[PDB]
């Protein structure tokens, strides 16, 4: 009946190949970042392309067009915000999608309905010209969005903005069984072949979601947190890291979301707390998001008083794990 | 009563790990990452 499983499968692909890609850059570098996010930004961007420049953006995103209506997509999309933003009662989810406008400009009136309903998009009037001012009011909005987690999402900021789109999302969760403050101990963590860090090593005895796929020649743990969220970690076999990374698929995970069974285990789980700031350009490029970073971008749906095009596509995510649970924010800036 | 008992195995996160965030109702990907160095932050 609902649509955003019609979709759901398409993030979920779009998620990995995302990953994979920026996996093929550094493979020293720790890796962050929200697929919904990126997501939905470029779902409501197409909106106001037109062309090859919208298709390539639709298709980046993995909708095989022919298979899938357009409409529904914007469709599903909607709801998939809906269900997102009434979060069970233990758990707090929140995104947001806002614009920000140059005064003088005149939008599409249609764009406009169009966000504003299927994004639950805001609209804000701005003015780039002053740089510092303009750049302050959207540091504020991703700041307020993420409750303080992520503070300086733009940096810098081009003196000819014509408008910016912006895009939050923050989490907030609790372990459904926690680990014990006591247990929590420094033990060494294997980074290179001859790279050992240490990190503080939380620990509990118990029941746990484990289990070890030969499949993928991993171990698969799954955790969950008090409301409509769990977290799978993948602990690849000694060498398999690689071969873990490429058989990654959207129903592969359903597997181990369906099953349960519990097993006694003695888990080490490190606490945590990295980030990830990067610039999409190059990598969406390789999945076929170009047209738009190009001169020949087709953003004819957002206005006709000039053509325009995108210079970047920053993201940022950040994440905490402790003893208690998991709190990820994140940010994508177009 | 005191009956014979298993030794858990133990499952030690102590090596480059991937993972993710998913949310139950939709099933979609919320985050996604790849732990290499945790005190590279």
């Amino acid at each position: 009946h609902p649509t955003f499983n019609k979709i759901t499968p398409n993030l979920a692909e779009f998620a990995f190949s995302l990953y994979r890609q920026l996996a093929h850059q550094s493979n020293s570098t720790n890796i962050f970042f929200s697929p919904v996010s990126i997501a939905t930004a470029f779902a409501m961007l197409s909106l106001g392309t037109k062309a090859d420049t919208h298709d390539e953006i639709l298709e980046g995103l993995n909708f095989n067009l022919t298979e899938i209506p357009e409409a529904q997509i914007h469709e599903g999309f909607q709801e998939l915000l809906r269900t997102l933003n009434q979060p069970d009662s233990q758990l707090q989810l929140t995104t947001g999608n806002g614009l920000f406008l140059s005064e003088g400009l005149k939008l599409v009136d249609k764009f406009l309905e169009d966000v504003k309903k299927l994004y639950h998009s805001e609209a804000f009037t701005v003015n780039f010209g002053d740089t510092e001012e303009a750049k302050k009011q959207i540091n504020d909005y991703v700041e307020k969005g993420t409750q303080g987690k992520i503070v300086d999402l733009v940096k810098e900021l081009d003196r000819d903005t014509v408008f910016a789109l912006v895009n939050y999302i923050f989490f907030k969760g609790k372990w459904e069984r926690p680990f014990e403050v006591k247990d929590t101990e420094e033990e060494d963590f294997h980074v290179d072949q001859v790279t050992t860090v240490k990190v503080p090593m939380m620990k509990r005895l118990g029941m746990f979601n484990i289990q070890h796929c030969k499949k993928l020649s991993s171990w698969v743990l799954l955790m969950k947190y008090l409301g409509n969220a769990t977290a799978i970690f993948f602990l690849p076999d000694e060498g398999k890291l690689q071969h873990l990374e490429n058989e990654l698929t959207h129903d592969i995970i359903t597997k181990f979301l369906e099953n349960e069974d519990r097993r006694s285990a003695s888990l080490h789980l490190p606490k945590l707390s990295i980030t990830g700031t990067y610039d999409l350009k190059s990598v969406l490029g390789q999945l076929g998001i170009t047209k738009v970073f190009s001169n020949g971008a087709d953003l004819s749906g957002v206005t006709e008083e000039a053509p325009l095009k995108l210079s970047k596509a920053v993201h940022k995510a950040v994440l905490t794990i402790d003893e208690k649970g998991t709190e990820a924010a994140g940010a994508m800036f177009l | 009563e005191a009956i014979p008992r298993s030794i858990p195995p133990e499952v030690k996160f102590n090596k480059p790990f991937v993972f993710l965030m998913i949310e139950q109702n939709t099933k979609s990907p919320l985050f996604m990452g790849k732990v290499v160095n945790p005190t590279q932050k």
